[PDB]
């Protein structure tokens, strides 16, 4: 049984302005089997009602989906995407930088 | 609009 | 210029936990424009962009057939594939499968697909001739067998060469607004300090479509391949694109480096310097 981890991304749909309404998206990719739980996170505790897309697949087979929520980026407050995965021996916190 | 047309393995 | 269409299908048992789960996604080149779950509550096909929308009730109760007899299939081929594989009924496995065409800006074939995948691996795909298998492993070629007794590759080039090409030149003309329109990048490079040694230059693609982009950085005029950190082209949710690609650069040399960006939408390729 081939496994392949997870590429994890966590940026803004449009570049942060602090005090703006933005979209947080968490896009994994590259990974098989399909099976993954994705937690989008403020101030480390898990954002309520965080939507996703439906199970694609790329050229090479491999799964990918967005997690998404709207969010007004602060000067302080800290946003991460939280991935588990068969491949992982513990959960992967990604976190949030408006430069990347 | 999709192909209707069963195929098995 | 050209397009696509293509369907997408993965299946994934979970004993213990009822049937396999089905869901199902087509997309004209990079626009999501139906789904189908097993999983909702009252399954059916259901439209995702505004151009499927004036599909008439025919229509979607015929999609809705078909994903829900092809879920039944694929539940059947998850139960053959344990046997080809001489496996146990306990674990989860995955079933996908991929087809649909290719077409150029006159609206003829370019080239028509169909291919299989279980638990991640090819299996089976029909050859560019939409008449002969490429069949990965001995089970495989127990399938390419069976297709090749019933003609199946013969039914598959009918609906690609066919069906499948009008459908697309139909849903292009519905959707002309945004399916015949490029987006192109909107380009800017930053400057990341990391020692008084060192600082990322990193070159920004934002709000393109379709997805398809190349974002290179030279020094000198030589291409950086090897040094150059290149993310996967992402979502934005807003139905564009983005990307960025990174270089660690010495202190003093960035006017050396320059960012190079070709797009569709670009009526020639971007040259972009670090401005202080």
């Amino acid at each position: 049984m081939i496994q392949r981890t997870p590429k994890i991304q966590v940026y803004s749909r449009h570049p942060a302005e602090n005090g703006k309404s933005n979209f947080l998206n968490c896009y994994v990719s590259g990974f098989h089997p399909s099976d993954i739980e994705v937690d989008l996170l403020k101030n480390g505790e898990r954002i309520e009602k965080v939507e996703h897309s439906d199970l694609s697949f790329s050229k090479d087979w491999s799964f990918y989906l967005l997690y998404y929520t709207e969010f007004t980026p602060t000067e302080k407050d800290e946003y991460a995407c939280r991935v588990n995965h068969v491949t992982l021996s513990q959960p992967k916190i990604v976190k949030w930088d408006r430069d990347m | 609009g999709r192909l209707n047309e069963p195929i098995k393995v | 210029g050209s397009h696509s269409m293509r369907y997408f299908h993965t299946s994934v048992s979970r004993p213990g936990r009822g049937e396999p789960r089905f869901i199902t996604v087509g997309y004209v080149d990079d626009t999501l424009f139906v789904r189908f779950d097993s999983d909702a509550a009252s399954p059916r096909e259901e439209p995702r962009a505004p151009w499927i929308e004036q599909e008439g009730p025919e229509y979607w109760d015929r999609e809705t057939q078909i994903c829900k007899a092809k879920a039944q299939t694929d539940r059947e081929d998850l139960r053959t594939l344990l046997r080809y594989y001489n496996q146990s009924e306990a674990g989860s496995h995955t079933l996908q499968n991929m087809y649909g065409c290719d077409v150029g800006p006159d609206g003829r074939l370019l080239r028509g697909y169909h291919q299989h995948a279980y638990d991640g691996k090819d299996y089976i795909a029909l050859n560019e001739d939409l008449s002969s298998w490429t069949a990965a492993d001995t089970a495989a070629q127990i399938t390419q067998r069976k297709w090749e007794a019933a003609r199946v590759a013969e039914q598959l080039r009918a609906y690609l060469e066919g069906e499948c090409v009008e459908w697309l030149r139909r849903y292009l003309e519905n959707g002309k607004e945004t399916l015949q329109r490029a987006d192109p990048p909107k380009t800017h490079v930053t400057h990341h300090p990391i020692s008084d040694h060192e600082a990322t230059l990193r070159c920004w693609a934002l709000g393109f479509y379709p997805a398809e982009i190349t974002l290179t950085w030279q020094r000198d005029g030589e291409d950086q391949t090897q040094d150059t950190e290149l993310v996967e082209t992402r979502p934005a949710g807003d139905r564009t694109f983005q990307k960025w690609a990174a270089v660690v650069v010495p202190s003093g040399e960035e006017q050396r480096y320059t960012c190079h960006v070709q797009h569709e939408g670009l009526p020639k390729p971007l040259t972009l310097r670090w401005e202080p």
